[PDB]
């Protein structure tokens, strides 16, 4: 019953009927129904039912989300399903987490964990750490076993930024085949 | 960075304090939520939490508590409840703009989520401050006592207060239980004993029992009208304890009133009421059974010494009428009757 209700809601949006709000990102202007957005998301719900100026605004803009992504996610809100790949996944997870669509955040997380490779690591441990997906942190560090690169340990330190200069040897778990990693790195790290 | 999160934070603080002044309309939601979002995204969530706690705490300590402190001697309840309302309304928005931290950050650090934290601050800093606390307890208890003495009281206020305590329990009755329900039960018990002595002194057993039933009903109505539903079971337990259970033998043994007098004159309705009442507490039916047993035994044994079978069959008839109509054909009563007979037929 509700499935078909959404299926026709989609049509009504695309026919631009009963649309009480326009949301704009950068390029795109998306007409939609306030109550559907409010229903599918806590962000939009708190925005439209709130006592804050946005609720009195017929038009509105959200940032830190690219246009195409926003379109894709409103389309998700209406269609209940979504497409996720390696190109979009990392612009998908933070953007969905912003609008408080959690099932999508979970999607992107699962997709990230699925593709884990000896080289992969990297952003997957960083992203999680910044995007506060904890299961992904645990999964990624439990995935750290005897990597021994100069090159992709390069990947390890490179995207973990500054706080990792702490957490590198702050982690007592590290046991290395070649003990050089403390010196050769630093000057090079200082070189760059 | 060092200075980025601070520059965001002063904005967030100004916004929160703004929300606490009820000028919130005109604040951009998207902006505030975004700022909080990025601050959490930078792993500064702890600072955001701490700042939240300090802003809220300062607001409830320096203004609201003082607001309800100056209101002690006029419209105290209305003022406190108004404060509770305003606090709730503010914490709704404060939660909404901090929503990102609320959903994600607070879980893994094991800290109270935004709204419940607000509830904790309001509880500790206002309701539990101890002038407000004592005056609140005394206010509610006094109002209830007055209503018991026949005066009219405002039940809306009481209902709101009890509800507030229930909420401050954080999905529990604990603060409502210890701050209100317990002394309420103590006071109620005292008053009930006080009335029980009066009724037992100047009345018969039947009207006393009727008055105990009526008492129970009034107290239940008080529970659903004012207090929390959960207080229904405890208070009736008190009514039953004070009026019935402490006095059981006194009730049944009343001269020209109680059980033996009802048996002699064959009052079926009164025996029904007594049975129904005493079935509520432990040892009640056993008390009735024991007094009855004694009576039936002394009478039957007095009969065995100096036709015969017609007297006995009529007695049997009588007590079977009792057992059936009054005693609800109870097993215990049957066994005690047959016990009496099997005793004095020998």
């Amino acid at each position: 019953h509700m499935g078909k209700a959404f299926k026709v809601m989609n049509e009504l949006r695309s026919k631009q009927l009963l649309c009480d709000v326009m949301i704009v990102a950068e390029d795109v202007e998306i007409e939609a129904h306030r109550v559907v957005l409010a229903a599918c998301s806590p962000y939009f719900c708190a925005m439209f039912t709130g006592d804050m100026s946005e609720s009195a605004a017929a038009a509105i803009e959200i940032k830190d989300v690219d246009g195409q992504t926003l379109s894709k996610l409103i389309d998700y809100i209406y269609t209940a399903e979504i497409e996720v790949t390696e190109e979009n996944v990392q612009v998908l997870l933070p953007a969905a987490s912003l609008l408080q669509l959690m099932d999508v955040r979970q999607n992107c997380c699962d997709f990230l964990q699925s593709q884990l490779h000896p080289t992969n690591c990297l952003g997957i441990r960083a992203f999680a750490d910044v995007h506060t997906c904890t299961d992904l942190l645990q999964q990624a560090n439990a995935y750290a076993e005897q990597h021994f690169p100069e090159v992709m340990l390069g990947e390890e330190f490179l995207s973990l930024s500054l706080d990792q200069v702490c957490s590198l040897i702050s982690s007592d778990k590290l046991t290395v085949s070649s003990e050089e990693k403390v010196f050769e790195a630093v000057i090079s790290w200082i070189n760059y | 960075d060092e200075k980025y999160v601070n520059s965001i934070w002063d904005l967030l603080k100004n916004a929160i304090q703004e929300i606490q002044r009820k000028n919130n309309s005109g604040l951009s939601f998207e902006e505030l939520y975004r700022n909080a979002y990025t601050m959490v995204l930078h792993k500064h969530g702890e600072k955001l939490y701490t700042g939240l706690r300090e802003v809220v705490t300062e607001h409830l300590i320096n203004k609201v508590r003082e607001d309800v402190l100056n209101s002690l001697n006029n419209n105290f309840l209305q003022t406190l409840n108004q404060a509770w309302n305003d606090h709730q309304t503010a914490m709704v928005m404060i939660r909404d703009i901090l929503m990102y931290m609320d959903r994600v950050y607070v879980q893994q650090n094991n800290v109270e989520n935004v709204y419940n934290l607000g509830l904790i601050i309001f509880r500790d800093q206002v309701v539990r401050y101890g002038c407000i606390r004592d005056h609140l307890r005394q206010t509610l208890l006094d109002m209830i006592a007055r209503e018991r003495k026949g005066e009219v009281v405002d039940r809306g206020a009481i209902r709101n207060a009890c509800q507030m305590l229930m909420i401050l329990g954080l999905e529990g009755r604990s603060v409502y239980e210890e701050d209100f329900e317990a002394p309420f039960l103590e006071m109620s018990a005292e008053f009930f004993q006080m009335e029980s002595q009066k009724f037992l002194a100047e009345n018969s057993a039947s009207v006393y029992i009727k008055k105990v039933e009526a008492r129970i009903n009034e107290e239940i109505e008080r529970v659903m009208h004012c207090l929390d539903k959960s207080t229904e079971e405890p208070i009736v337990k008190v009514v039953e304890r004070e009026l019935i259970s402490k006095h059981m033998r006194t009730i049944v043994e009343m001269e020209n009133s109680g059980l033996v007098h009802m048996l002699k004159n064959g009052k079926t309705e009164d025996l029904g009421c007594m049975y129904k009442l005493f079935s509520r507490v432990p040892n009640g039916l056993k008390t009735m059974c024991e007094c009855m047993s004694s009576y039936l035994r002394e009478q039957g044994k007095a009969l065995v010494s100096e036709d015969y079978r017609q007297g006995l069959d009529d007695l049997k008839s009588r007590f079977d009428r009792f057992l059936l109509e009054s005693f609800n054909n109870d097993r215990l009563f049957k066994q005690t009757i047959a016990g009496d007979f099997e005793y004095f037929l020998n």
